[PDB]
RNA sequence: AGACUAAUCGAACCAUCUAGUAGCUGGUUACCGCCGAAGUUUCCCUCAGGAUAGCAGUGUCGACCUUCAGUUUUAUGAGGUAAAGCGAAUGAUUAGGGACUCGGGGGCGAUUUUUAGCCUUCAUCCAUUCUCAAACUUUAAAUAUGUAAGAAGCCCUUGUUACUUAACUGAACGUGGGCAUUCGAAUGUAUCGACACUAGUGGGCCAUUUUUGGUAAGCAGAACUGGCGAUGCGGGAUGAACCGAACGCGGGGUUAAGGUGCCGGAGUGGACGCUCAUCAGACACCACAAAAGGCGUUAGUACAUCUUGACAGCAGGACGGUGGCCAUGGAAGUCGGAAUCCGCUAAGGACUGUGUAACAACUCACCUGCCGAAUGUACUAGCCCUGAAAAUGGAUGGCGCUCAAGC
RNA sequence: AGGUGUCCUAAGGGGGGCUCAUGGAGAACAGAAAUCUCCAGUAGAACAAAAGGGUAAAAGUCCCCUUGAUUUUGAUUUUCA
RNA sequence: CACAGGGAUAACUGGCUUGUGGCGGCCAAGCGUUCAUAGCGACGUCGCUUUUUGAUCCUUCGAUGUCGGCUCUUCCUAUCAUACCGAAGCAGAAUUCGGUAAGCGUUGGAUUGUUCACCCACUAAUAGGGAACGUGAGCUGGGUUUAGACCGUCGUGAGACAGGUUAGUUUUACCCUACUGAUGAACUCGUCGCAAUGGUAAUUCAGCUUAGUACGAGAGGAACCGCUGAUUCAGAUAAUUGGU
């Protein structure tokens, strides 16, 4: 089976995921989603770069695997196995049908042409806008061009055109790398397992001294 | 394909959020009379006089009063041609309607503002007219110098 | 064999060839539906008022 | 096409919660003032929260060349789009006013990029002042101490209905 | 053998009933003038057919009724789609942190273990984090949709009743009186209302936007509106549906879509650029081409080097401690194992190679002499090229076209 | 993606008192789970059946009395000519 | 077995599509003594063709003769052989990958109605396809597909079976065009000449010599010229031999 990609491209249908009105769909093929040293504190790793999609299109689960593990071999060979931390970014919940019309309607003849032809489920894609993020990795200041590479090497496993953009934040925090350097600065920011917390001055006086002590001096 | 008397009213007859329980009190205090404007808005909570899914929404005239519901005179468009239709609504669904209170605030202060004048001898210019072009006027830039703006160049957000 | 099942492509068209007639409204309705207790009533009410208008020449000149 | 500059200048329709409002001036390129309005309501719906139906135009006025006998060197910072994203050029050009440089960028932009008047932005146009300034290498080599140059090989002209000449030509004019 | 019974046999030949019936094929005879359609609703042993409503014509009467409207403005109601949401309910889903042991599993200090000991792997709870929903939702458009804009109006006084009220207190219908000096938004009114009788039709198709099944189809099925059918004319070379525009017989003037090197009526017209193809290219619907590449050429973004003088080329040098510590028939930079300092300078490394049994010699690195203004690496997108294979001889319409007659 | 050719003398009508599912802490035999007691608890329970809507001094639950599931005919709404 | 009709509706060609069938690319984990790319290529991904089979039902039901073989012409290239060349994990010999190229060739037999297939033998080689799945007023009639008859399974029965078996009529050209040849009016009748345009033709192998040489430890084992013959094709001729 494995129909060729080039029959599901383009977003035709609407979404059709899996419920209790549609049941004995395949498993997905990707499991896997954060590859590295996953548990880093946030200010080990600074430098983020992105993978951007530019087309209206469907992404198959099959491609997905193999753009994470062509990625992965890359990074590991040249930065070592804890000098970097992947995450993907897009989850396949859209259902495909497919019509067997030798398998269910052949030797047997039953019923055959286009009567009844409503399709049995045949695998999972991903659903993708303009300007949506794909791959997302972050590293030292150090790795930059490595970075660069091993992103540019896993974009021949995707149908359509993609970017490559250098985000400006800091790591996979929503702020500036400017800002967050003078509010971490200000007592503000709290350490949690690989992320952080903010002070949000709108609560009893207790326990928000404890949890942020630099903040009131 | 079926076609029953409630059927596609999955969201019509349904109570808002955070308004299930009892029915304001102050609906059972009103009057009515034979003339009166009234909409029809059905309560879903009240099960007995409900009209069909057509008629809520719509405005008509009363024409019969009873102990407990009134008679309702409502125009519905069958292809090429209207329809005159009689239907018997409980007072739960029915409501005062304030379509016509514009037409009868502005007579009552006509015939007052038209007394006055006749006594004192001047035209009134009585009757509506809608917006007219602006007219020339003067603006000063004391201590409001205007500002210079400009496009602005490609930025990456993300 | 097969053929088209429905279709409305040329009913708006059809309808206002000549005109979407509004039955006209007219000074007096008919009472009909009204709860008969308050007819009944009604009529002997109208029954009266004109005997008593009709004596207008020879009577009461309210 | 035939250009000529403008200033425009809008403001907010006043209201009683706030009387006398802002102004705001632009400098726009356009063929004729019933256009000039109509690009000022398009810049400015990207920067505030005003319409045309909430809006008014103040003034709208005539910038002529101050000293359009003089040859001076232009620079033009902008943006466009291509067939996929948006980009940002800077060019430089040669002649005596300001207004020929805008009509011979559009013309420029539209031969070497493809790119249409519809999606072109002016961010800045500025007359280089020294001979230092000058960046780009097709402009220097037009302000080299005593240029001159002859002119090889240029067709003479002929009557386009003079068929059937009696002599062979010359191009050595 | 379903064989033969006068060229006739799975039931002979002749006349009559008989002009047997047909929801099915074929045909249906002079001219001019005016109006001008439908393939849709409901029922039927109904689906190649009929009745019913609709569209159409003709004959009129009531007034010339001042009534109306596929429209806008102003006042006031209803809705759950597009978008949005999940540190908001139900359902789906990735990852760490804190708190806990008696919830389950495996250990440690004697697997002592009723040791809330020391470990920890799942489970649980709490504050955060990455993505979704035609049959999920706290919120919520645009477009479309109901009613009203007065003389049949507004206000005052008071007659009738078998209904209603403790009650002439209410309720409907009334008599009398008051309110135009202006009957109370815009525009139009080249078309107001009612009735009678009847023809054809009930196989449809195409296009913009929305949209369902299918890998897809010049494929099957829907919503609003415009078209062909029922229709010529000017453009697309040709072509029911595309663009302009709808038609009595003539004369003069001006244009639309499309065109001006020739066939072909009208520019080898003007201004600034790009392209050289031993497969160039040449106008919407439309008669096709992709991923990936180019030091062909043009324009652009960022970083780094340079008049204290680089990049290229040629020419000069290319040193000690020290054959370092180790290794050893022998290894002196150059089998191999492990470190990488200092003198002198502008520069020469306990060295990138060649080479000696081992030294040497030699190369590179680095600096200096000559010159005269630029140079290096990585990216973006314009035209062009490779990728690019079918059967009679052949088609940007043809000839032909190169600072074009191409873009 | 599903459903119907049924079921009910109460599972119909009237009235009154009470509040559910679940969770926490306790009590001989008693344990995950038997009976009793307190606090929290917006419906997360229930209402003959498919699904949707609706309901808290009730439309759920238990108790008391009953047969408006009765007689004579008209007007109106939905599918629609 | 019959009648009235239907291309509003199937079985064959043609048309749109290309899932399946066939063919060709891109990325590079790995295989390859060691070394991604001499020769290959996982997980993924972009295309072409209409000699496979499906989907659709637009044109023909007052008829377009429906399988296979024989005969004969022409075209396509995705190249089996031949000419000349570029690569290698190419010493010689033998092989593998690619370029320009369709000028010229691609066979004789056993069994089957076969298309398809499978063995013996020769050869430089026994490559793949189109033309209404070319070709029935060109042939043949073995198969399928009328009426006779037999068997097996099914049916109470008449009868059914893309199950096996045996016998079964193949019509017309003198018309128009096309093609192959042959005459021919007008400017007097003749003899001797030029050449616009159209057609075009050759093909492959073996023996001797080079040489038991180059190459290699050995086993093995080439090539250019030169000489003489042979296969397939084409145009003539009849002194000799054969046939009538």
């Amino acid at each position: 089976a494995r129909r060729p990609a080039r029959c599901y491209r383009y977003c035709k249908n609407k979404p059709y995921p899996k419920s209790r009105f549609n049941r004995g769909v395949p498993d997905p093929k990707i499991k896997i989603y954060d590859l590295g040293r996953k548990r880093a504190t946030v200010d080990d790793f600074p430098l983020c770069v992105h993978l951007v999609s530019n087309e209206y299109e469907q992404l198959s689960s099959e491609a997905l695997e193999a753009a994470r593990i062509c990625a992965n071999k890359y990074l590991v060979k040249y930065a070592g196995k804890e000098g970097f931390h992947l995450r993907v970014r897009a989850h396949p919940y859209h259902v495909i049908r497919i019509n067997k019309m030798l398998s269910c309607a052949g030797a047997d003849r039953l019923q055959t042409g286009m009567r009844g032809a409503f399709g049995k489920p045949q695998g999972t894609v991903a659903r993708v806008d303009i300007g949506q993020i794909l791959i997302s990795v972050r590293t030292r200041d150090s790795n930059r061009a490595i970075a660069l590479e091993a992103l540019r090497r896993c974009q021949y496993k995707f149908p359509g055109r993609q970017k490559i953009i250098v985000s400006k934040n800091w790591g996979f925090t929503p702020l500036r790398r400017e800002e967050y350097l003078e509010k971490k600065a200000a007592g503000r920011v709290r350490v949690d397992g690989a992320y952080v917390q903010f002070l949000t001055n709108h609560g009893n006086l207790e326990e928000n001294m404890r949890r942020f002590p630099d903040a009131f001096k | 394909h079926a076609a029953g008397l409630r059927s596609g009213t999955r969201y019509a007859f349904s109570r808002g959020f955070r308004k299930h329980g009892q029915i304001p009190l102050s609906t059972y205090l009103r009057t009515y009379r034979v003339g009166d404007i009234v909409d029809i808005k059905v309560n879903g909570a009240v099960q007995k006089g409900m009209p069909h899914k057509f008629y809520h929404g719509k405005t008509g005239v009363v024409y019969n009063v009873t102990k407990s519901a009134v008679g309702v005179i409502v125009y519905k468009r069958v292809k090429h041609r209207y329809i005159e239709k009689r239907i018997n609504v409980r007072i739960e669904h029915v409501k005062p309607s304030r379509s016509r209170e514009d037409f009868l605030r502005r007579v009552k202060e006509n015939a007052e503002l038209k007394k006055k004048a006749k006594a004192e001898g001047v035209p009134v210019q009585l009757k509506r007219q809608p917006a007219m072009p602006r007219e020339a006027h003067t603006v000063s830039i004391a201590d409001n110098k205007p500002v210079t703006l400009a496009p602005v160049a490609y930025e990456t957000t993300i | 064999a097969k053929s088209k099942n429905s279709s409305q492509h040329n009913q708006s068209r059809k309808a206002h060839r000549n005109g979407i007639k509004k039955p006209k409204t007219q000074r007096y309705p008919s009472l009909k539906g009204t709860d008969p207790k308050f007819r009944r009533n009604h009529r002997h009410a109208l029954h009266g008022t004109a005997k008593a208008l009709k004596e207008f020449k020879e009577g009461k000149r309210e | 096409g035939r250009l000529q500059e403008y200033q425009v200048i809008g403001r907010h329709l006043p209201t009683e919660a706030n009387p006398n409002p802002a102004l705001y001036r632009m400098r726009i390129f356009a063929p004729n003032e019933v256009v000039a309005k109509s690009r000022f309501w398009y810049f400015l719906r990207g920067l505030k929260k005003v319409k045309k139906a909430t809006g008014e135009i103040v003034s709208v006025n005539v910038i002529s060349e101050k000293h359009p006998l003089k040859v001076k060197n232009f620079g033009i910072w902008l943006r466009y789009d291509s067939r996929s994203g948006t980009h940002n050029m800077y060019k430089e050009y040669r002649e005596t006013s300001r207004v020929a440089a805008v009509e011979a960028m559009y013309a420029d932009m539209a031969a070497r990029h493809r790119a249409r008047f519809r999606s072109i932005h002016i961010l800045k146009v500025v007359e280089l002042e020294k001979t230092e300034d000058v960046k780009r290498p097709y402009i220097k080599q037009l302000v080299a101490k005593n240029l001159s140059f002859p002119l090889p090989h240029r067709v003479p002209k002929i009557s386009t209905k003079k068929i059937f000449s009696a002599k062979r030509p010359s191009t050595f004019s």
